[PDB]
């Protein structure tokens, strides 16, 4: 999943 | 840490719609929004099914839905299909080190009738205390579906230490049986008015309490 | 048709290393630098041990390291401690806000000593009695490996009926826990000299036997  | 709480067991019959909530603790608050849903299956591995709170990824059927308010996130399986039976975890990304997961939630397409656990709390036997031992036991039986949650209390103060919770086995009657246990000193046991054992099971919670005696 | 590929099992030995390789394609693993790893213990919640090629969580132990070596991600695990045995997942970003998982690995650690299980037989609690039911729990605990047999004697002759045995679960010390109950009536209970429970481990027998005595 966090960032992107 | 063990910090987002979910229902041990969520279930329904084919066509019914279950909800799963993710009642996270003090959580990741100013405005926290990287809650993410995972669906894990029978020995396969986790497949994200919802992210960024309500955004489902390409492949997911809009049968599934994401949500959140203050402290509880949501997952609705809006028209239960058999294949939906599985584990489900949430995640919240506090800060870069610490991705916090839920505790799981077993979705069950029922099969048999529903069954809340028989809780049965045992005190340290005397002969055990003569060994200079103290172990207490919580017998959980006759439950369906197979996902239980056990907590222990020293006078109604969480007791995390000394606890083992077996994962639920299946009985010959096709209901389940888990067992949790406390291992402590006879000093430990005697210097507390009561110990409890509390088990949640789909909106039933049963709490058995027990006190120290003597004569051994 | 894809997800990250992993080798289904790794074998290591107490203190040596082990390296679990997760392998992707130009699209995902090696394309972006967002490859992570999860430690997931037998039917529990997954822990994110590594997030970005190699960066541990503050609170993640010994040799948990990563090496993105092209399209190959490798999780080096050295300083082998029993407590490691799990199922290990890896992940990669792959555009448009999507993340792929690995097929997992069951990392078994070899050379862990064999424990003969503590047996704790528990007579029916006063109150279970005061209700009219009377179960007896035999708690088998702290054993390794996780295979055991449990028998019950209604003094001398065996009891092969009424028995319900939860077979082994992984304690927080890479050691198993299992129980077995027998549901008597106080009738039955008092109509015998003793009730024994019998636990075979690795060709060792342990028989605990309880008689109506006790304090509480």
């Amino acid at each position: 999943x966090x960032h992107x | 840490p063990s910090a987002l709480t979910q229902p041990p067991s969520a279930s329904g019959s084919l066509g019914q719609s279950v909800t799963i909530s993710c009642t996270g603790t003090s959580s990741d608050v100013g405005g926290y929004n990287y809650v993410s849903w995972y669906q894990q299956h029978a020995g396969k591995a986790p497949k994200v099914i919802i992210y960024e709170v309500n955004k489902r990824p390409s492949g997911v059927p809009d049968r599934f839905s994401g949500s959140k308010s203050g402290n509880t996130a949501s997952l609705t399986v809006s028209g239960l299909q058999a294949e939906d039976e599985a584990d489900y975890y949430c995640s919240s990304y506090e800060g870069s080190d610490n991705f916090v997961f839920g505790t799981g939630t077993k979705v069950t397409v029922l099969g048999q009738p529903k069954a809340n656990p028989t809780v049965t709390l045992f005190p340290p036997s005397s002969e055990e205390l003569q060994a200079n031992k103290a172990t207490l036991v919580c017998l959980i039986s006759d439950f369906y579906p197979g996902a239980v949650t056990v907590a222990w209390k020293a006078d109604g103060s969480p007791v995390k230490a000394g606890v083992e919770t077996t994962k639920p086995s299946k009985q010959s009657n096709n209901k389940y049986a888990a067992s949790s246990y406390l291992s402590l000193t006879p000093e430990q046991w005697k210097s507390h008015r009561s110990y409890s054992c509390q088990v949640t099971h789909e909106g039933s919670t049963v709490e058995k309490t027990v006190a120290p005696t003597e004569c051994s």
